[PDB]
């Protein structure tokens, strides 16, 4: 229960908030945007994936 | 006790026997840890054996249950009170309130 | 019995004629001994504590 | 390539609470040294907390003093809030007396050039009765954060003077810290911040000792974070006794006489591995030694097993 | 005498080694699993969130 | 009439503050609820049960 | 008033790049304030060279094509943020691509400069399709103590100078003999291989260190 509700509030998405459209190189550099203030968890992006 | 309350806390303190309940309105010669002396007024004393009402506390004392049951007083010296009042607290009562 | 004997003579116990019965402390509970109480027979003479 | 920040304005406001400030602070390190201070401000701070207390007549806490209002238990409740500092020393007995219907402060104790009572308000009881009259052996340690009643019996080897009360120990003086990080506009630099630091004391610190022991801590531990020499211990402890180990015990345990007891301590024997071998040749010549104070030491010896006088080519080994 | 040595010694004949862990209704075959122990001061027992 | 108490004591409506994780220092997304809530012990205590 | 520092401290490193590092016994609570703040600077201000701007041979806009080129204009900005810069004693350098032909252009396809460095050659930069397909380009690298957005720039790349790809601590229970729980410390490290981690973090560490030349005694 609270791990899924964690799961689900992560890899959820509002409208329009920090990080919004930018584009990243992977993963990685999505964590250092995060943790470092700069994007909202949830905030639609493209980003290269493998 | 409750910051929370819904007001029988002070019904069921006094009710149950755990605290010790001035059986005659008067003022407190003295106080020990151990013992509480009331001189009656006037109004409330009988005529004849005058004087005081002298509660005995219980103190540290085991329970059924093993928790422990002790007394405590909560009226300071030469303090008013009025028959009925509370002159001192049970085990999980605090003021005349029930504190679980 | 035999080698129980031997040991009682290589380290000089004189091994008595009366068990240990004490009243012990519960493992690992403890605390501070607040009140003895000594319960004596009608007819029994009262130790020195009692 | 980068720059160093330091205290400004350490502002008090009550013996108790102070806000000091700190402004040389670059881009966000206002958060890094903020929360990371709070971490070692709300922990690893030094304190003096009373610790065991001796009283009157009284034998434990469960009990009632005659003709005070408060229970013993609640009487050891009032100390460990007593608040206190002391300098040189790092454990002192205050003493306590006072008698007469009269709410007993912390004032009420006596003086020492190390004891400063930093609230002599504060209520430790009352009396109440003419003549009803306490005195108390108040003892107080200096340490680090919380050292619980319990746990100060491992050591035990005799506290047996009953009528010590030991006290759970709060060591510490800080209540609760709080940093805020409002950008401070120096001069020229594009924005730096400041760092208001805002804290609440027992009084018995004085906010910049604080914060420099603090800094203090964040380096010794960095200090090993800085190289990384995969360090180990060497270990592989020996599993050779070679004796028994019984000749490692100290002469206590021989449950002997005082008079046999102190002639071990001043002849020069507190293992038994020494008065093992140490023969009845050596023991007339040693200091207030007869024959009721000697045959006393040849019947312990003989009940635990062992004997006067005897050899081993090697003693004792070996770390 | 609970020396201190003995601890570093439990630390070994505990490790590989598998203890049960079973709570009231036994209702299905998972009612009962083993795990592997993990050394805990306080009373109490830690179980994995997930089982 | 709980809010109206909320008020007097200069605090949020909400019944929600901002908090912030003690470990890492920073925010907590959304406000949580804090207030004072009487809790009892239940004597089902540990070291009676083990 | 006398504190504890720890022993054992196995960094198990795999490849040259990534490691992980254990270091107990902490004090209580020592774990969490070491790791988040070593966490900080090592992923904040940690000095790097990265790539900030990029002026292009063939066309003025970042919606344009080239031709010759699958790779969006986007999309090579991303293959750049990636490339490993490390320069000597110039503080800004600035590359010429040139490179033409049927295939990839990697890094040792870049123009070799005095103070230049590239740790990845073997580095995709981008596809070239066939025929000809003409590319050279200028590309300017920047300095900062810091990971700074293209948005950021206002008077384009993301520049990402710390080192640190990313950073994790995990704190756990560390036994030490005859006390119950300090804290065992686990940082978990990727760099972009311009330094390695064993060292990013002496001087993570010596950098914050160095703030409190103003309080040690």
């Amino acid at each position: 229960q609270d791990v899924v509700l964690g799961l689900y509030y992560m890899t959820r998405d509002c409208v329009n908030a920090k990080g919004e459209g930018m584009v990243l190189t992977g993963p990685k550099e999505a964590e250092r945007l995060y943790r470092s203030g700069l994007a909202s968890l949830h905030a639609r992006v493209k980003v290269r994936i493998t | 006790k409750p910051l929370v309350g819904t007001g029988m806390e002070r019904a069921v303190a006094v009710d149950s026997g755990v605290t010790a309940v001035a059986k005659r309105g008067g003022v407190v010669q003295y106080v020990d840890a151990s013992r509480i002396v009331i001189k009656v007024n006037e109004d409330e004393m009988y005529p004849g054996e005058a004087g005081i009402d002298i509660y005995n506390l219980t103190k540290y004392t085991r329970s059924n249950q093993n928790t422990c049951i002790n007394q405590m007083p909560c009226v300071s010296l030469g303090e008013p009170v009025e028959r009925g009042d509370v002159l001192a607290d049970g085990p999980s009562t605090d003021l005349g309130e029930l504190a679980l | 019995t035999p080698e129980e004997k031997l040991l009682r003579a290589i380290f000089g116990e004189k091994a008595s004629d009366v068990k240990d019965s004490s009243l012990r402390v519960p493992n690992g509970v403890s605390g501070t001994v607040i009140d003895v109480q000594v319960f004596t027979r009608d007819g029994v003479e009262k130790d020195k504590r009692a | 390539e980068f720059l160093k920040p330091r205290l400004v304005d350490i502002e008090q406001v009550s013996s108790t609470h102070a806000k000091v400030t700190l402004e040389p602070l670059e881009r966000g390190f206002g958060h890094t040294l903020g929360n990371a201070l709070r971490r070692i401000l709300l922990s690893s701070m030094p304190g003096c907390a009373v610790t065991e207390v001796e009283i009157d007549g009284v034998l434990h806490e469960y009990s009632t003093k005659e003709g005070v209002q408060e229970d013993i238990l609640e009487i050891l409740l009032n100390l460990k809030g007593l608040a206190v500092r002391v300098q040189g020393k790092d454990e002192v007995i205050l003493t306590l007396n006072k008698s007469g219907i009269g709410p007993v402060t912390a004032a009420d104790i006596t003086h020492d050039g190390d004891v400063e009572i930093v609230k002599p308000q504060h209520v430790i009881c009352h009396l109440t009765d003419e003549n009803a009259s306490i005195s108390m052996r108040i003892k107080v340690q200096r340490g680090r954060g919380y050292v619980p009643a319990s746990t100060r019996i491992h050591s035990e080897e005799d506290e047996r003077p009953i009528g010590r009360l030991l006290v759970d120990a709060c060591y510490s003086p800080v209540e609760r810290i709080a940093y805020n990080v409002e950008a401070a506009r120096v001069e020229q630099r594009t924005d730096l911040d400041k760092l208001v630091i805002e804290m609440e004391t027992n009084g018995t610190i004085d906010p910049e000792e604080a914060i420099r022991r603090a800094a203090t801590i964040l380096a010794e531990q960095l200090e090993a974070f800085v190289d990384l020499r995969d360090v180990r211990q060497p270990e592989v402890k020996e599993e050779k006794p070679e004796f028994d180990p019984i000749l490692l015990r100290p002469v206590d345990d021989l449950e002997l006489t005082v008079r046999s007891a102190n002639c071990l301590k001043a002849e020069a024997i507190h293992y038994i591995g020494d008065l093992v071998q140490r023969t009845e040749v050596e023991l007339l010549k040693t200091p207030n030694l007869g024959k009721k104070s000697l045959t006393e030491i040849k019947d312990v010896l003989a009940s635990r097993g062992l004997s006067l006088g005897m050899r081993l080519e090697n003693w004792p080994p070996a770390s | 005498r609970e020396e201190a040595v003995v601890w570093d010694i439990l630390d070994e004949v505990i490790r590989e080694h598998p203890v049960l862990l079973n709570r009231a209704p036994t209702l299905h075959r998972l009612g009962i699993q083993a795990f592997e122990p993990v050394l805990i001061e306080g009373k109490a027992i830690q179980l994995h969130p997930l089982v | 009439e709980i809010k109206e108490l909320l008020k007097l004591g200069d605090l949020p409506t909400s019944g929600q503050i901002r908090l912030y994780d003690g470990r890492t220092g920073e925010q907590f997304e959304r406000p949580v609820t804090v207030g004072y809530m009487y809790m009892l012990k239940l004597n089902h205590l540990v070291d009676d049960k083990m």
